[PDB]
């Protein structure tokens, strides 16, 4: 009936590094997706209270959104690029699981996922 | 913005 707290985005006990793949994920992948016409429902955690989705978090136990991913990248929360990629994949899969295939949100997620894959296919070598 | 949340957007 309430929203859960949003995912953690900062942790001073985790080691921190910057890598060229993590920089690409932030400056190319995240930035490109954020600017997309269909990004707005994905820029913050799903507000199941405001959107009147009382079962959202009864079904989705691993919420993820691009606002969280951005702040995780900015806080050097991720050590491996694959951690970040997994969060993007979780965000898309949540949307496909909760919603129905003809819903506008799913059409939006599919277009963003296509763009995501196009950018991930160009991920630079480490 | 949503006409029906998730189902139909209005923008």
């Amino acid at each position: 009936s309430t929203n859960p707290p949003p995912p953690e985005t900062s942790n001073p006990n985790k080691p921190k590094r910057q890598t060229n793949q993590l920089q690409y994920l932030l400056r190319v992948v995240l930035k490109t997706l954020w600017k997309h016409q269909f990004a707005w429902p994905f820029q913050q955690p799903v507000d199941a209270v405001k959107l009147n989705l009382p079962d959202y978090y009864k079904i989705i136990k691993t919420p993820m959104d691009m606002g969280t991913i951005k702040k995780r990248l900015e806080n050097n929360y991720y050590w491996n690029a694959q951690e970040c990629i997994q969060d993007f994949n979780t965000m898309f899969t949540n949307c496909y699981i909760y919603n129905k295939p003809g819903d506008d949100i799913v059409l939006m997620a599919e277009a963003l996922e296509k763009l995501f894959l196009q950018k991930i296919n160009e991920l630079p070598t480490e | 913005w949503w006409i029906i949340p998730k189902v139909k957007k209005g923008c």
